[PDB]
């Protein structure tokens, strides 16, 4: 039974939430932002991204080597994300340097200079960085992916946003994007590991407290998606291994089918041949692909946004005559959600959950991250006595009646990279979506 | 008139027979057009986009 997630609030409006753990040395601190690239409209798209480049380049007091230096000093590190939804900046330290590293945090977020030199230099750095995620394949699946499902929507864009942006972000846009968003009644202060809430409240009242508030806050979490159904294809004969995206849309973090897509999603699971005990999983689909050679590796997600999802399936197979009998078996052990599971498969499937959602969060960061991500979704962090609660209250009912309205006959948003002669055209894997003998 | 009827004695069987065909065939290729259509949007609708490796 892990310590109580403390929780607090200021008069701002900011959240402090922490778990401590007496028996680590190290702590987490940062600050979590319920606010992303999905903020942004297409005029500044990028600027999100922009701005964590920029957090680190110099603020009113420190420049930018007096930055790096206090860091250095400090003896831990910082490190940031800017998601389509989520943005963090968090700071690993010793148990006694909480203190510098909120600091330090509270200083970059509200007092960052954007000095128009460095805005200039910076637009090389990121202008680079369009030609070198090419390499990322799971992240150019991924992207397209988002693209075409949520075709023409913000939720579709990219998180580095168009070149053409990149050239025009000025600082007037960068500080107005971070005026509008970076508001009291969005961000959360989390501690994890070595740290006490009652010290880290009162750095919250120390650095945060000039924070403006919105003018209408609404509570952490709150957000509309019209899904695609849509394929690209990224055809490129000389990579050796094909990767392959499906999904259909999935479930909000709030859903009241939240627990049941993920009891769903680990009954198809994951796979990696380089992985010894993958050949003897219990999965009908881990089977199939290894007894057969199908694919290197696959593994099933079930994303959540405030609003939508993505639920489904990445691939990954050099097996390049093969690709329609991988697609083919995928969606026919998919079919079996809506057809054929039963307790046999559910009871497994949250056995494996009631602990796969525990284990997951073994140090400091995850930890600081599992408190971050709960808070500005939900609201609150929920206690794992409500998470097995909830997963005991998933029953085979509930499986097939969710696959049958989410999957079964559903268009899907299908994505493929690499060599992909053999992937057959929409309306074949579409076809795959049902079958003819249920 | 009547040796035509006596050449041709299914001539009225015939021709009703054929007004229920006609009638079936036509909605039959009304709706192949449509379904034709829906199944081949995805590639007719198909778009590229080429950058030159
Ligand atoms: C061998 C030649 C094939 C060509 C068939 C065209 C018409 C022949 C049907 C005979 C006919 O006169 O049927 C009429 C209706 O036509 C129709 O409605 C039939 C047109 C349907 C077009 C073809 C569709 C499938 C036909 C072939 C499948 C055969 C094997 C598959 C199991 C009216 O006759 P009626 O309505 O009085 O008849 C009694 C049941 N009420």
């Amino acid at each position: 039974v892990s310590p109580k997630t403390r929780t607090s609030n200021l008069k701002n409006g900011l959240t402090i939430a922490s778990e401590s753990n007496p028996l680590v040395q190290t702590a987490t601190v940062g600050v979590w932002i319920d606010a992303g690239s999905r903020n942004e409209n297409a005029y500044n798209n990028g600027t999100a991204h922009f701005f964590e480049h920029l957090a680190f380049k110099g603020t009113d007091k420190r420049s930018q080597h007096q930055l790096e230096l206090d860091i250095e000093n400090m003896g831990g590190h910082l490190n940031a994300y800017t998601s389509r939804e989520s943005t963090v900046y968090y700071a690993k330290s010793f148990k006694d340097d909480v203190p510098k590293s909120v600091e330090i945090l509270a200083d970059i977020l509200q007092h960052s200079k954007l000095a128009e030199s460095a805005i200039d230099r910076e637009r090389e750095v990121i202008t680079r960085e369009l030609e070198e995620v090419n390499k990322q394949y799971e992240e150019v699946v991924f992207d397209h992916l988002h693209a075409t499902a949520f075709m023409n929507q913000p939720l579709g864009r990219t998180i580095l946003g168009p070149r053409e942006n990149i050239q025009t972000i000025t600082n007037t846009e960068l500080r107005k994007f971070i005026t509008e968003n970076y508001t009291a009644d969005r961000m959360v202060l989390v501690g994890a590991g070595a740290v006490d809430h009652d010290a880290l409240v009162e750095l919250a009242e120390k650095y945060f407290s000039h924070l403006p508030s919105s003018q209408s806050p609404v509570p952490l979490g709150t957000p509309i998606p019209n899904f695609v159904g849509s394929e690209v294809r990224l055809r490129d004969d000389t990579m050796p291994v094909a990767h392959i995206a499906i999904a259909v849309e999935g479930v909000s973090w709030t859903s009241e089918d939240y627990y049941t897509a993920l009891v769903a999603q680990a009954i198809i699971g994951n796979y990696d041949r380089a992985v010894g005990t993958s050949r003897h999983q219990g999965s009908r689909l881990s089977n199939i692909v290894s007894e057969n050679n199908l694919a290197n590796s696959f593994q099933s997600f079930s994303t959540s946004y405030s609003d939508t999802g993505l639920w489904g399936i990445y691939l990954t197979s050099e097996n390049t005559t093969q690709i329609d009998d991988l697609v083919h078996f995928t969606l026919k052990e998919w079919n079996r959600l809506s057809t054929s599971v039963s307790n046999l498969q559910v009871e497994r499937a949250k056995s494996q959950l009631k602990a796969g959602l525990l284990l997951s969060l073994d140090g400091t960061t995850y930890v600081a991250e599992d408190i971050g991500r709960q808070l500005t979704t939900l609201g609150r962090r929920v206690t794992p006595a409500e998470v097995e609660a909830k997963l005991e209250a998933v029953t085979e009912h509930d499986v097939r009646a969710w696959a049958q309205k989410t999957l079964y006959d559903k268009d899907i948003a299908l994505v493929g990279l690499g060599p992909i002669e053999g992937l057959y055209d929409y309306n074949r894997i579409r076809n795959d979506m049902s079958m003819m003998r249920w | 008139a009547f040796l035509t009827w006596a050449a041709e004695p299914e001539h009225d069987e015939r021709k009703k027979l054929g007004l229920k065909a006609i009638i079936v065939i036509s909605a039959m290729l009304g709706l192949s057009v449509y379904i034709k259509k829906f199944k081949w949007s995805p590639i007719k609708n198909r778009k590229f986009i080429y950058n030159p490796p």
